[PDB]
């Protein structure tokens, strides 16, 4: 498995052309504010 | 910075003033143009 090629699974907004995003902070997809590293509606921004 | 192009324009002007900007009109020719292409938000001298 070539799992090394990670990719962002979620995103808060549609990024611009030639824009580079590397930050892997947990996205707050849920209505409630979120913190930490895990939680329901608190998913890792990247997938493989 | 337009599309990460760090443009540097400078000119030297002999002046005789003490505390104010020189009186007149002065241009700036291109010294160097840098295609760096990195994110910039805050600077420091």
């Amino acid at each position: 498995g070539n799992y090394n090629y990670l990719y962002r699974l979620f995103r808060k907004s549609n990024l611009k052309p030639f824009e580079r995003d590397i930050s892997t902070e947990i996205y707050q997809a849920g209505n409630t504010p979120c913190n930490g590293v895990k939680g329901f509606n608190c998913y890792f921004p990247l997938q493989s | 910075n337009i599309d990460g192009y760090f443009k540097i324009y400078s000119k030297h002007t002999p002046i005789n003033l003490v505390r104010d900007l020189p009186q007149g009109f002065s241009a700036l020719e291109p010294l160097v143009d840098l295609p760096i292409g990195i994110n910039i938000t805050r600077f420091q001298t």
